């Protein structure tokens, strides 16, 4: 019998290249693009993970839409941040391995306005500084960090699946053996990076909302991201949403 | 209303 982290160990996606043509010069419109086209490819991955995580596909069909339409950005933030942290000690954001975000980049018009909420989070990591399963159980808490304010279809069996992975969290914190004291400062720390992603997330929303709606600005966003921001969008002008708190 | 995220979760993997 494998362990639960070992599962959602096996099941981390594989790393996707953004397919960025270095040969032709940069552009803040030129490296939004293409990220948006990648995080299309990163969502389709992202079903595929979700499907294979324990317990999800035990829950309503509408639920599992649900909480991937939630947490797509909290998602993608956190594991950039830690594909980031993980490359380098550096200010870079490693999108793809051929479209890192590195200093030049950084100091392009209106890139560092949301490229900073993705730095928070690499720069939290490096700070707390994770750990491979602590990391795992925590990106599965993101997708289930917000439900509809009036519950899910399978919100008894979702509030056990939940349990399990904040459960799964505090083993990953023991293996790393330190004081009882310090495993409940641990577990603070981290369910308290975990509560401050609905405001990271918050951030990048508001920016990509405002991109997608403004055909003016000629911003490309794949199927897959569109239909995301489009049934997004009217959940949170109606305050359809309860994210889901650690700490107070 | 959402298609292609429906055709994903229901398609086998
Ligand atoms: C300057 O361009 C951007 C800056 C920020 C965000 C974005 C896009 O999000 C992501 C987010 C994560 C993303 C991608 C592509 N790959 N990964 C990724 C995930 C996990 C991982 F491990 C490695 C990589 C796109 C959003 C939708 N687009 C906007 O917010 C808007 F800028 F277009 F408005 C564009």
């Amino acid at each position: 019998t494998p362990t639960l982290v070992s599962l959602l160990e096996v099941i981390e996606p594989e790393v996707l290249y953004a397919g960025y043509d270095s040969s032709v010069p940069d552009s803040t419109w030129r490296i939004m693009t293409t990220l948006n086209m990648l995080g299309g490819r990163q969502m389709i991955a992202a079903v595929k993970w979700a499907k294979a995580i324990p317990g999800f596909r035990n829950l309503h069909l509408d639920d599992q839409m649900t909480l991937l339409q939630y947490s797509w950005m909290s998602l993608m933030a956190f594991a950039l941040g830690w594909r980031s942290y993980r490359q380098s000690s550096a200010n870079l954001l490693c999108f793809a391995p051929d479209l890192i975000i590195n200093e030049q980049r950084m100091t392009l018009p209106d890139m560092y306005d949301q490229c900073k909420h993705m730095l928070y989070v690499s720069s939290e990591l490096h700070r707390l500084q994770v750990s491979y399963e602590e990391y795992l159980c925590m990106k599965t808490l993101l997708l289930l960090s917000s439900v509809p304010k009036d519950g899910l279809k399978s919100q008894a069996l979702f509030d056990e699946i939940r349990m399990t992975y904040i459960k799964e969290l505090g083993k990953a914190i023991v293996k790393r053996e330190g004081n009882s004291s310090q495993n409940s400062q641990r577990f603070y720390q981290l369910t308290k990076l975990l509560d401050s992603m609905h405001e990271v997330v918050e951030n990048l929303l508001n920016y990509c909302f405002q991109t997608f709606l403004d055909k003016t600005m000629s911003i490309e966003f794949p199927e897959m991201l569109a239909e995301i921001i489009t049934n997004q969008i009217p959940k949170y002008s109606n305050g359809n949403i309860k994210k889901l708190l650690f700490h107070q | 209303e959402n298609a292609l995220l429906r055709y994903l979760l229901d398609k086998d993997d």
